[PDB]
């Protein structure tokens, strides 16, 4: 008994998402975009999610990553 | 209307991929297939 | 020709052309995945590409 994916869909990717002077690589899953806003989703299914500070781990300088894309990450600590 | 013909083999269906610097293809559905194997 | 097909399936779609349909992916990201498989994070590759 096996599992087989189906029904693919083209998207747009980016290695990282640069917030204020940092890199913010994802923890698990790609960084995909619809055509407007960026989301983080799994690798074998399509479950988009908002880019919150618990889905991404941050380490960098926003200078050495080739192909980085500008977007804002969210955090549940500033609100509360 | 029936006869025997000779042809060269076809290795498979002709297909090409669409590689690019920024493009992903993420499935949004699956299937379950049950194969068999005899030994 | 078979060898070329197997080789060209590896560099544009990673290992996804083995299980089912072939899904495109950039080579730096595929290498980041393979590095993640070893047990080292992606940032090391993205800093020393
Ligand atoms: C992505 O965002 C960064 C910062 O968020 C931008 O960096 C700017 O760089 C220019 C040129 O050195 C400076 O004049 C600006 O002050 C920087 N921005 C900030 C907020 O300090 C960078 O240009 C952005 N990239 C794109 C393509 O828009
Ligand atoms: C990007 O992803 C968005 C999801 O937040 C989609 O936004 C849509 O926006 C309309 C209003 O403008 C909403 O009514 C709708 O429910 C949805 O949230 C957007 O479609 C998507 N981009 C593309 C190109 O599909
Ligand atoms: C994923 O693929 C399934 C079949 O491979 C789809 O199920 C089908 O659902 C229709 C009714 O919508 C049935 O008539 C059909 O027999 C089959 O069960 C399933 O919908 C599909 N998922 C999505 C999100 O499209
Ligand atoms: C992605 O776009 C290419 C461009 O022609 C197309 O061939 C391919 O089928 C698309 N992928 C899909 C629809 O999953
Ligand atoms: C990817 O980037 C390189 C940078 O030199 C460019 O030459 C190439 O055309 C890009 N890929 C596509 C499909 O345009």
């Amino acid at each position: 008994v096996t599992y087989v994916p189906a029904q693919e869909k083209n998207f747009t990717t980016a290695p990282a998402i640069c917030h204020d002077g940092k890199a913010h690589f994802p923890r698990e899953g790609v960084f995909v975009s619809n055509g407007t806003h960026w989301f983080v989703t799994q690798r074998n299914f399509y479950e988009p999610q908002i880019i919150t500070t618990d889905n991404t781990f941050v380490s960098g300088n926003c200078d050495v990553v080739i192909g980085i894309v500008n977007n804002t990450v969210y955090d549940p600590l500033q609100l509360e | 209307s029936q006869s025997i013909i000779a042809y060269t083999m076809s290795l498979g269906a002709e297909n090409s991929v669409a590689y690019s610097n920024n493009s992903i293809a993420i499935p949004t559905n699956f299937t379950i297939s049950v194969t068999t194997e005899i030994l | 020709q078979y060898t070329s097909a197997l080789l060209a399936g590896t560099i544009t779609s990673g290992w996804t052309f083995g299980a089912g349909p072939a899904l495109q992916i950039p080579f730096p990201m595929q290498m980041a995945y393979r590095f993640n498989g070893i047990g080292v994070t992606q940032n090391v590759l993205y800093e020393n590409q």
